[PDB]
């Protein structure tokens, strides 16, 4: 009669889990252990405690020239992140472009926080009217204009040479904003500003800057046909900037000492805040994960897994399981 | 499997053990019943736990895309962005699929190995005191309690011990 | 005396494909797969059903501006993509440069068909000379000028401010070209201009330049010591462009609607028209293939394998072969 | 190879076979004959064909050059874009080559272990009813007609079916 | 390891044996000794060596970085300019390090191998003229000298030349 | 009694050399090969026999320019790449710009040896001071200026229209430069130039160029607040350059015949000569190995491993090893 046995074997289980291989795709294993993070909690958080800068319907430049519609950011405290739209609303009210606009842009990936600083007291243009106003830049129903920079006119039928200057005794950088009007016509360039050949020269340690307005026909833009070019500079600490015009200025009123320098960046999204907590932030939503892969958005902030592009990545532990 | 124990020489897993990865059933008098292997079982835990983090840590260091803005006139510049930071996501997620896929395939391999070079680690202690039915399972010439059960599993089974209550029992069939 | 035998054993042949492994190089295998394609036809090629713009000795800039000795392209159908040679014969006849010339070549890699418009018709010039001519643009023998400007010079002994406007009815972009003279010395000014400081204006809604001539002592090239420059703008539709100009203006005559975009790229090929068709192109040779690999060009078009600096990719699907 | 089965303990291939990769070669009074192992031959070309698909469907997504083109003083970023577009043909050109010198040796070594699990499929059902001559051959100790070569070949022989005529010829030769 | 020889079934390396990587200790009336197998070894350290050899061969075409330099006002291509070119190091340094990770694990299976293949070589050669111990060795049912050895050592060991002397040794140890 | 026995086993030794897998770290073997580079011999040396130009305190600018204090490189035999500092002492010794400075510098990767020639002579200029000199580029305890350019200033009281050209009537290729100078005010323009309104034409085959003095108050930079902006152009052989100027010229005295083309590189190192030898050569030492890869800096020069970022990178040849 048949004797005692002894028997080697393997697991098995009821786990319906699959994983693919070289040979052969969707092969059943006992544990698998999943290592691909894919969801996101669908709103814009904090960065550990810091909140982000969240423009509305405002663009980064709408914000520092100082658009009346972006009074809401008219002194914005420290950020982790800024947040702006695909095509915010309230740009340049007056029609015009921003000089090397995309390099400022970029400049801004490693600030998080300006301090506002007063470089021209608005009291201080006894000779020239200061008063420029649009109806491109609306404020509450009536025309105003960005509250950074000022629009000079001729006063009584003059524009002296303006001749002024600022040194940065800060410990600080400075950004400085400035501008130039093109008008219309030869008319429209005598009516506010007097003299007829004008021109705006900046200097720096390293700016050697000459504008000259370009006086030409051209097509409406929110009914105006004038055009304004802005332009900016970083002012290092000990440096002075010097403005010299005859007409044509549109002159800085605030400049931004760069107080916090950091990581950041601009994150281009429709969603607004959500009153929640995050440590890796990306445009469509935060991730809360321990995966070491993700595949959310490419572009995040924080600490992060690995972006890849694969739909499902799950490592087999176990050992393939019997049917 | 690469190895055929796995779906192999031994059909079928085992639903009623719970202990482990790998391990053993016996049947003598007293009773049937499953037992895991622990010192197998560990080795083959370290193995595919080191595994999981060699893999994890060796894309810690990846390509990071950040935003960058372009203006109307530089789309060159703004195509030779895209097609870097895309380029570098296709190197990677390539890297990612591919190298799991590559381990799966070691990793389930390295289950069959494990099994049958536990069978071949108790088909070498009992050679001749008992006999290999072909399908894991080795049936005794002799007459074996659970303190000869547990001896095999240690590796500590003696062989001259009890060869000739074998000896006897093969000749006693070789009759 | 000797019994029943069964062997166990597997296939051999008389293969001679070899193989590549990591520790061995020339293994021959029973059954090998090459996966890499290598030929190609040598010839231009349609694109499905799509021809070419193949530009013979002509470049894209005298194309577009209507160099006479590229009269071939008045008027292209839609094309799938577009050859050039390196060193085409026929670009500016009359020598000078053309503004930007790399983003409208950027710009024109993802357009596949133009409709060529005339939008100022050259019997509108009552006070101007619109006979402007050059031995540097020949014809017939005799000298001609770009086809889609025009050369415009005092006519009495007067060259009257043109301001001139022209409004993007269409729904289409445009792409409209000009230029500017810059003559060698003050006396060809005036006799071409009579005027001797001038500039041109352009107005767009984007757009907003001035240039004036630079009247100086240079390099005779190809007979001229003068100099056209050239620029470009896309017109958006129902946008405005604006002229002004008291000489020196090379007036847009034809510009071009941008009818349909969509992927091709400018090829440089030596390669002359070739009277097939293909899924797949390359600057050296079209491509027919099933391969998922070719070494053929790092730069194709339309449906194609992966490139690869291989020489040999096969794969092993057999065995290893007994001598 | 890894497993000493193809030009290992069986050296040399068959010509005279032409129906699958692995089989068998029988030899008694019914003549001699090879027969393919359709079973272990369908899992391999099952196994080889899907590899080869897995490894050009995981470059289907891969980084394409494109013309750009830039003026005399754009030399800098000419360059820049230059070195980008060698830089990923390079990083491709390498995944390519490499993986099919990696997967080309782990098909070698997965068709010797095909042969080596199969050479112990039916090593396992004789044991002692068969003479392992240690070439790939067994000169079994019975008789077998062409429907006892059958029952090995699907894997329904039944042992003691024939361990009689087989132990009294163990006893012939311990004679 | 994968096959169970090196560190398994059989424990531990040789310390004395200094003339190759695999080989025998011999122990007859003429003393003990070692002695490698030539073909064995030879045939190993010409597969390492190709493939140390096609490591370095994978790498010839590489990103080779090159100093660009931008103004103050080009941050935006000097910062893609140095994401392209840590790219691609983080990509070679993953490649490489991957190609000797994953080698090494290949290589030292490689050994694994060829112990266990040495051993079944010299199994299927003794049969049951010899008893495997079950640590590596066989003690022969007969005498063999250091000609006999070497026949094993080189493969010529004919079998039925002591196959009735040690079948004689067989049935005193069965009685 | 136990009889004969033969066994197998495999090499063991006394080796501690560890090696890394997949599944376990640290792994004893008893042959390994190392494959990564670890040092340097921390000097810059000769790339096979050619002296790299090791620049001391001086910039390409102040090389090339001709800053009196970088006399050492008046003329520079044939080199095999170029060493200059991070913050270099002796740049522009008058303070303002070089254009296009970094597509210059690329250039000069591309080239191995320059010969400079005279082509105005000092004694050429009869109707103006050729003498302008400044105490920021002082020379032997007085005043100087760069000497490859030089600067023109009035003679009497008057500047007569400089209407002057050169030939490249040698085989190479010439590298010139020039510049303008921007002064601070009205009345130092006069003085220095009479003319009040000034320009400057450069025309070549292919450049066509204007410059305009930018007259304008700025910061003291080394005590100066004028500015001084130079220009660069390759004149091909055979072609022509003009120049025609009414004051702020800084005029081309020398210029570079372009003689070797071939591989080079400008490197960044504060590191001195070291008299020593090499194939391989990084910032911060040199190479000596034939292993195929190195971590030591990833910008070399010659025949080099491959740089990555390992920091140990070890083969296992032999097999694991017992205790
Ligand atoms: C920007 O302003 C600084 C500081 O102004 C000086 O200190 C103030 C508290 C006040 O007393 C001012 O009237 C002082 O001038 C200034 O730097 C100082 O310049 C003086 C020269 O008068 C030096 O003697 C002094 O050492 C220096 N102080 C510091 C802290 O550097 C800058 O003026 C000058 O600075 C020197 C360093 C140079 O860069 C020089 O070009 C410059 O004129 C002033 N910046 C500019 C561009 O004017
Ligand atoms: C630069 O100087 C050379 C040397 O004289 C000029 O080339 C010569 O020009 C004469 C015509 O006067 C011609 O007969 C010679 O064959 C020619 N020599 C060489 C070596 O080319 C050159 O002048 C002219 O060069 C020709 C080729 C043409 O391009 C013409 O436009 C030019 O005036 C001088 N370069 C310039 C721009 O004047
Ligand atoms: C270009 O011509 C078109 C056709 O007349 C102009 O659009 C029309 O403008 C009138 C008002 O003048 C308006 O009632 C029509 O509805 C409008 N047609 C279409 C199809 O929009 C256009 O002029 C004006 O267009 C409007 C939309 C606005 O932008 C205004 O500022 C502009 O003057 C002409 N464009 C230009 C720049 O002159
Ligand atoms: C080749 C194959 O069958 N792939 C399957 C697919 O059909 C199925 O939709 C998916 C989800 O169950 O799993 C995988
Ligand atoms: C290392 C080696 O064997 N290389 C050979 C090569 O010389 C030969 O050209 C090719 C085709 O015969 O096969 C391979
Ligand atoms: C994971 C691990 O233990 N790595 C070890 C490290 O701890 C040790 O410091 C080094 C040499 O001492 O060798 C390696």
């Amino acid at each position: 009669d048949p004797g005692d046995q002894i028997c080697i074997g393997y697991h098995a289980n009821n786990s319906t889990e699959q994983v693919d291989t070289i040979m052969e795709k969707n092969v059943t294993v006992t544990h698998a252990q999943d290592i691909l993070e894919k969801t996101h909690n669908g709103k814009l958080c904090n960065l550990d405690g810091v909140k982000p800068l969240i423009l509305r319907d405002c663009s980064v430049a709408g914000w520092l020239l100082g658009n009346p519609m972006c009074d809401e950011f008219l002194n914005v405290p420290e950020w982790s992140y800024i947040v702006e739209k695909i095509n915010p609303a309230n740009d340049l009210c007056y029609p015009g472009n921003f000089n090397d606009y995309e390099e400022l842009k970029h400049l801004l990936s490693r600030i998080n926080h300006f301090e506002k600083i007063q470089i021209t007291p608005k009291n201080s243009w006894s000779d020239h009217e200061a008063s420029g106003v649009s109806s491109a830049c609306p404020y509450q129903g009536r025309s105003s204009f960005f509250r950074n920079v000022v629009w000079l006119t001729k006063k009584d039928n003059a524009y002296p040479t303006i001749k002024r200057s600022y040194n940065n005794t800060n410990q600080e950088d400075l950004l400085v904003l400035w501008g130039i009007h093109h008008p219309n016509d030869a008319t429209e360039q005598t009516r506010l500003y007097q003299n007829p050949t004008t021109y705006i020269s900046v200097g720096t340690s390293t700016l050697n800057q000459k504008l000259v307005p370009k006086i030409a026909t051209r097509s409406k833009v929110k009914g105006l046909s004038g055009r304004m070019e802005f332009f900016w500079t970083i002012l290092k600490s000990n440096d002075a900037i010097n403005f010299e015009s005859n007409g044509n200025f549109i002159a800085p009123e605030n400049a931004y000492k760069i107080v916090k320098k950091g990581d950041s960046t601009i994150m281009k999204s429709e969603l607004e805040y959500g009153d929640c907590n995050t440590k890796c932030q990306t445009p469509i939503g935060a991730i809360n994960s321990s995966m070491p892969f993700h595949n959310i958005h490419p572009l995040t902030i924080g600490e992060c897994p690995k972006y890849v592009k694969s739909n499902r990545l799950v490592l087999a532990t176990g050992l393939r399981n019997s049917p | 499997g690469l190895f055929g124990a796995i779906a192999g020489f031994i059909e079928g897993g085992w639903q009623g053990m719970v202990d482990g990865w790998y391990g053993y059933h016996h049947s003598n008098e007293q009773g049937s019943g499953y037992a895991a292997d622990k010192e197998s079982t560990q080795k083959a835990i370290d193995g595919v736990t080191n595994k999981v983090n060699s893999i994890i840590d060796k894309m810690n260091t990846q390509f990071e895309a950040v935003g960058r803005e372009f203006n109307n006139l530089e789309r060159r510049i703004e195509n030779l962005n895209k097609k870097m930071e895309d380029g570098f996501l296709d190197v990677w997620t390539y890297n990612a699929e591919l190298l799991v896929l590559m381990e799966n395939e070691r990793t389930l391999d390295f289950h069959d190995s494990n099994v049958k070079n536990l069978y071949d680690k108790v088909r070498l202690q009992l050679r001749d005191n008992a006999k290999e039915l072909g399908n894991g399972c080795f049936e005794f010439y002799h007459r074996c309690d659970n303190e000869c059960m547990e001896s095999v599993r240690n590796g500590t089974y003696d062989y001259p011990q009890y060869s000739e209550e074998a000896r006897l029992k093969r000749e006693e069939i070789s009759g």
